[PDB]
RNA sequence: GUACUUC
């Protein structure tokens, strides 16, 4: 019991995973705090990263990368892991969205005077 | 060299006079001739993949053509081999 | 795992030491006694190439 | 067309405005100055000498007493001490207290000297028990225009009346009558890897290259020491260490892998590792863990690492004898070894390390040009009141090491009786010099 | 000397009992001589002396 | 380390430095340049930082110059992309320059630093602490007031006056280009129209002055002194001149210069005063 | 410092227009030119000479050792 | 492409590991995990014959970020949001108690 | 040109681009006795150096 | 002894 605090786990859930021989995968992004994680329905998937979200602040971009980690799979409730494994389990393109605030630019009219 | 006890100095210089019946372009034959050249300088990169299964080295030096450090620097096979076999190793 | 010319553990989370420098078709590990080896590990190739930094010469700078 | 002022100049000549004063950028250009040395009250936790004190380190000794194989094992009582608070407030004067003024003071011959009042936590046991008491340690000369002096907020027009100047800078110590400026001084990049390249490295290294690549730290008292990385033809890495006036050569492992649990794949994986085809790579870190393993092999894990850093470095910080090899050896390491990231930074104390001794190799492999250490890439400046708070830190422990080496010699002797009581306090603290002012 | 980086001794102390004087009635106090900006190259002190000529004209 | 470098351009003067040995040993701060002499508390460099987009320090396992490690001062927290740091490099611009950013001090170190050329390990550099230098300079989008350090004008090009200013390969311009001089050289008028070793040789002069320390004589008590009588203010000066106040301190006066060679008691490096002008007080002090 | 009477080049009498000077750019809004001139100077050493005085005596009398404050 | 999502929770249950590069995970024993409830904290431990876990989740700084996980098929083509609290790890071993007085 | 070494388990792991760069900085093709370099130069005053 | 300045 190291270390003292609140809480130990209770509550799990099940995953359902068939392990197909196209393929169903896992989907990991990354995101700050202030985020719509509750109040987004809708998210573009598109090829190598160029987008935009459009929401309040509408400042946004989707990153990709390619270029380790391992993750537990909760099959069931006593032991609350599992270790995930085909042949341990690898990815593809992990996402990171970012916050590209468009810059306002190219104003040559008053810093140019005669 | 007045005061430092002139010795073995950082360049050293000598000038050559020459006949009036050799030319500028036998000149540079000598030039090449006497000029020393660093046996480093005939390789083109130093790949070697250093093996393992009882320690196992293999030396794989790539090299100019012919007509490149033949005709530049003016040595071939009887002295390059003789180099690399006498003195490289 | 193997990278290069070293092998890892993972049952201590460490490296061992060389296999030819010990008793070989068995080798312990640092801090705690396991079983090891399976005696298979690879043929032990490896590369290394000069970055071509320290050759100045006339024709390494007419290639330019 | 920029026509010279003459009604306004008359006007300001017949009276100052009693508000804040014209011309305000030329009390900014002494901006260094004064908020150097007003920086050390203003801020958080008292500023800089009172966060310098808190950590300053807690020093214990013991006494010839005994209490009653264990028994013969205890020596002796534990008697504890160090330094509180520490704080300057406002100058005065006596035969009530009356209030001084610079002017008076340079007209005096003498220097512009307040006081400075000194707190002691002194404890004992552990903590059982604790004989608080202060003692003032002296003067402590000051500028003008800061904290101390009356001139913060004073109107240009009482400053007239104060028998100063109209448009008075300040910032500038007086003593024995006469003025006095503390130079500013040159320091380096704080808290960033600078690669260097020079062959003094090899005049005392034996059989050493010319690289190199140091870190200077910096506490939050803006106290500091010096570690630098050099480089070895043979395929290691070691630390050199900066004391009194003496240097320590240390491998990179014994003091990489001390600070917490880290000895796993962590290590190797912290190198770059977006590809493994490049073997420069695998050659020095294979030969720097070879070098680490054929020294000790009965070294595996941080706590055995620490016991024996804590036991080459016993007696050098004079940490003894109740702090163990465990104790003593997280001190001096955290006190060492990039101490900028402060206590409890050993989460990412290994990634900055890692960081450093990567762009050593980076640097070596000929991809990173090297920098200057007169250049304005890294041109740091210390504007001499912040010295001035570190000497003060510096010098202030003296006190700490005369009332302990005070301790000490009066055990020598004996007729030590217990220090439990005020006036036996009273009567070695009076043994103890106490004038720092001079 | 000046802010313009020419400098020099005074020589000997001289009146205006035989110095050039002006056709308004000035009379020149200092004087400097010209043999200095072929190699100090001190030509601020021309284009401040037209400045200053105006500036106090 | 005598000679100069053109990376000290506008952080210490290159014109103020006296001759003989201390030859570019001592040379004081630029004009408006200013130091921070405290550590502004944010607590949200990283709380902005790895919310942009920054990938965690404990989850990047990288290294090399093929990703651009954001140092923090003292403190890490990873490396990125190198496009990353690209619109990164403008990103904290236009946040930093902008007033709606509670977490975002004025006073703060930004650097950005390409990996070619071979040259230093590239990153994202973020600093403020102690011994730290700054100066001011203009942000043409949404123009602006802000300030650089040691670092920003070594790899981003500025523009030092409004006529040499061009398209998308400029990210900021300087208000007037003789904040770079000294207090003695921005004094000095024209110094453009004059030579460097003028301005060494002048430099010692403005420095070596007999002019008035302050209105506190009567209330002094130093070893010596020195005080002139006919104090004036130049004709010509800059707008310095007044910013400073230096009207309350004269130091010279002005007199009519006569360039000719009349005196003949003079060579190029002598000088001659009219007995008159000595009757009057010319330069009289004591 | 002082007005500086009996100018080294010119030599008029430039002790006195001093005050009237003051009072020209008090209650008569003429500017430097015609009021400057108004006073009687017409030499080019005395124009600078009383328009460069800048009169520092008011800062050497706002501290008398012989008068409380 | 734009994809709806349908899954959501208020309670996380999976967690994403980081111990080093290259874990052959033998998956032979089960270790514990404490969670709590700030906010945005966990913690597990293990022990072996000659292994023991040890995972935090970013003390300094996890209650301002925060990882999702999901799946998607074929059919699918649509991911479901999964709190994903990440933890990073380190493997300890048992070679403490000595010391020299 | 390639050659192929062999040696014995009592060493490990060694440097191999420096101990050849070394080398490879020490073998000369000629040894002409305390001279390096020759040049060509223009001649002055029509006296051909 | 330490610092500062003159061509
Ligand atoms: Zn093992
Ligand atoms: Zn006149």
């Amino acid at each position: 019991s190291i270390p003292d605090g609140f809480k130990k786990c209770k509550h799990l859930k099940n995953f359902p995973l068939n392990g197909d021989n196209k393929q169903q995968q896992v989907w990991l992004i990354k995101f700050p705090s202030n985020v719509d994680i509750s109040k987004l329905k809708s998210l573009p998937v598109d090829f190598e990263s160029s987008t935009t979200m459009t929401i309040d602040k509408h400042d946004y971009k989707i990153m990709d990368d390619t270029d380790n980690m391992t993750l537990l799979v909760p099959s069931e409730s006593k032991e609350s892991l599992k270790i995930a494994s085909t042949a341990p389990l690898q990815f593809d393109k992990v996402f990171s969205v970012s916050e590209t605030a468009k810059i306002p630019a190219i104003d040559y009219s008053k810093v140019r005077v005669p | 060299i007045v005061m430092t006890a002139s010795a073995a100095i950082k360049t050293p210089q000598m000038t050559l006079p020459i006949w009036n019946d050799v030319s500028d372009e036998q000149a540079d034959t000598f030039c090449k001739s006497i000029s020393k050249v660093l046996l480093s300088e005939v390789i083109d990169k130093v790949i070697v993949t250093e093996t393992t299964g009882a320690r196992s080295y293999v030396i794989h030096m790539r090299f100019f053509d012919n007509n490149e450090y033949s005709e530049e620097y003016d040595v071939s096979k009887e002295e390059l081999q003789n180099v690399i076999s006498n003195q490289f190793i | 795992s193997v990278v290069g010319s070293l092998i890892f553990c993972l049952d201590c989370g460490d490296l061992l030491e060389n296999p030819n420098a010990v008793l070989g078709s068995n080798v312990e590990c640092s801090q705690c006694k396991a079983i090891y080896p399976k005696s298979q590990f690879s043929n032990l190739k490896v590369v290394t190439t000069t970055a071509d930094d320290a050759f100045p010469s006339s024709l390494r700078a007419k290639k330019s | 067309t920029a026509d010279f002022r003459t009604l306004e100049r008359e006007s300001r000549f017949i009276n100052p405005p009693k508000d804040k004063s014209a011309f305000p950028l030329l009390q900014e250009a002494v901006q260094p100055h004064i908020g150097s040395f007003n920086a050390l009250t203003e801020g958080p936790d008292g500023g800089l000498l009172n966060l310098g004190v808190k950590d300053i380190g807690e020093k214990v000794i013991f006494d010839g007493k005994p209490l009653n194989i264990s028994n013969s094992g205890y020596l002796g009582n534990k008697l504890s001490v160090s330094v509180e608070q520490v704080s300057i407030a406002k100058p005065m004067s006596n035969d009530v207290e009356r209030k001084v003024y610079p002017s008076e003071s340079r007209q005096r011959l003498t220097s512009y000297r307040g006081k400075l009042l000194l707190k002691l936590k002194w404890s004992v046991n552990n903590g059982e028990e604790n004989l608080f008491e202060v003692r003032d340690c002296g003067g402590l000369p000051v500028m003008l225009q800061s904290n101390r002096c009356h001139l913060n907020k004073m109107s240009p027009y009482e400053l007239v009346q104060h028998k100063e100047e109209s448009d008075e800078i300040g910032g500038y110590f007086i003593v024995n009558g006469i003025e006095k400026l503390i130079r500013m001084l040159i320091v380096q990049r704080r808290n960033h890897p600078m690669a260097i390249i020079r062959p003094s490295f090899a005049n005392r290294g034996a059989s050493y290259s010319h690289y190199g690549i140091q870190i200077r730290s910096v506490r939050p008292d803006q106290t500091s020491q010096t570690n630098v990385l050099h480089y070895l033809n043979d395929g290691q890495v070691t630390f050199r260490f900066s004391w009194r006036k003496n240097e320590y050569l240390v491998p990179v492992v014994m003091i990489l892998k001390a600070l917490c649990h880290t000895s796993d794949r962590e290590i190797f994986d912290g190198i770059i590792g977006n590809d493994v085809k490049d073997s420069f790579l695998t050659d020095r870190l294979e030969l720097l863990l070879r070098g680490f393993k054929k020294r000790y092999p009965h070294l595996q894990n941080r706590t055995q690492v620490l016991q024996y850093l804590g036991d080459k470095f016993r007696v050098v910080f004079q940490a003894s004898p109740d702090q163990s090899d465990l104790e003593v050896g997280q001190e001096v390491l955290d006190r060492i070894v990039l101490v900028h990231l402060g206590k409890d930074g050993s989460q990412d104390k290994f990634r900055m390390l890692l960081f450093m001794i990567r762009k050593l190799y980076s640097l070596v492999a000929g991809e990173c040009s090297p920098d200057n250490p007169d250049a304005t890439q890294h041109q740091e400046v210390l504007l001499g009141g912040f010295l001035y708070g570190m000497i003060l830190k510096e010098k202030i422990d003296e006190y700490l090491q005369n009332i302990i080496a005070q301790v000490r010699m009066d055990i020598n002797r004996g007729m030590a009786i217990n220090f439990k009581d005020k006036r036996y306090m009273s009567r070695v603290l009076m043994r103890v010099n106490e004038n720092i002012g001079s | 000397s000046s802010r313009h980086g020419q400098k020099g001794v005074c020589s000997r102390k001289w009146p205006t009992i035989d110095m050039p004087f002006s056709e308004t009635g000035i009379q020149p106090d200092i004087i400097i001589n010209p043999h200095a900006f072929p190699s100090r190259m001190t030509i601020g002190m021309f284009v401040e002396s037209l400045a200053g000529k105006a500036g106090a004209l | 380390v005598r000679k100069l470098l053109p990376e000290s351009w506008g952080f210490l003067c290159p014109v103020h430095t006296p001759d003989g040995s201390p030859c570019g040993l001592l040379n004081h701060f630029a004009h408006k340049c200013r130091i921070s002499t405290q550590q502004s508390d944010v607590s949200r460099i990283p709380s902005i930082l790895y919310s942009l987009g920054v990938a965690p320090a404990s989850h990047t396992f990288a290294a090399g110059p093929s990703l651009c490690c954001v140092q923090i001062d003292g403190k890490i927290i990873g490396w990125v992309s190198h496009e990353q740091g690209k619109i990164i490099a403008d990103t904290l611009r236009y946040w930093k320059v902008e007033g709606k950013t509670p977490g975002l001090p004025i006073d703060l170190e930004i650097g950005y630093v390409p990996p070619s050329t071979r040259g230093q390990y590239p990153g994202l550099y973020l600093f403020g602490g102690h011994s730290r230098m700054l100066r001011p300079v203009r942000y043409l989008p949404l123009d602006k007031e802000d300030i650089v350090g040691p670092f920003e004008q070594v790899y981003m090009n500025i523009a030092v006056t409004p006529q040499e200013i061009q398209n998308n390969v400029h990210t900021h311009v300087e208000f007037t280009p003789t904040n770079i001089l000294s207090i003695l050289a921005n004094l000095t008028p024209f110094s453009d129209f004059n030579q460097s070793p003028r301005n060494m040789y002048q430099c010692q002069m403005g420095k070596q002055t007999m002019g008035t320390p302050g209105v506190a004589l009567c209330h002094r008590s130093d070893n010596k002194l020195y005080r002139l009588q006919t104090g004036q203010t130049p004709i010509v000066k800059a707008n310095l001149y007044d910013d400073y106040g230096m009207d309350n301190f004269p130091n010279g006066f002005n007199a009519v210069v006569a360039v000719i060679s009349y005196t003949g008691y003079d060579m190029d490096d002598a000088m001659i005063i009219n007995k008159s002008a000595d009757e009057r007080g010319f330069g009289y002090g004591t | 410092m002082i007005v500086p009477v009996r100018c080294f080049s010119c030599g008029k009498v430039v002790g006195d227009k001093w005050e009237s000077y003051l009072n020209l750019l008090q209650e008569d809004e003429l500017d430097e030119g015609t009021a400057l001139s108004r006073l009687g100077l017409k030499r080019y050493c005395c124009r600078r000479m009383i328009l460069t005085h800048v009169d520092l005596i008011e800062k050497f009398l706002r501290y008398n050792p012989l008068e409380k404050r | 492409s734009e994809i709806e999502i349908e899954s959501v929770q208020d309670q996380p249950s999976v967690a994403v590991g980081s111990f080093f590069k290259g874990f052959r995970a033998p998956s032979d024993t089960t270790f514990d995990l404490y969670k709590k409830k700030e906010k945005d904290e966990f913690v597990l431990h293990g022990e072996n014959e000659r292994l023991e876990y040890e995972g935090y989740t970013d003390s300094s700084s996890q209650a301002s970020n925060q990882y999702v996980v999901g799946l998607f098929n074929p059919e699918k083509k649509s991911i479901q949001l999964y709190k994903a609290p990440v933890l990073v790890s380190k493997v300890v071993s048992k070679s403490s108690k000595n010391l020299r007085g | 040109c390639e050659f192929k070494l062999e040696l014995a388990a009592d060493t490990e792991k060694l440097l191999m681009v420096n101990i050849v760069e070394e080398i490879c900085r020490k073998s000369i093709i000629r040894q002409i006795p305390h001279i390096d370099r020759c040049v060509h130069p223009e001649p002055e005053n029509g006296k051909r150096v």
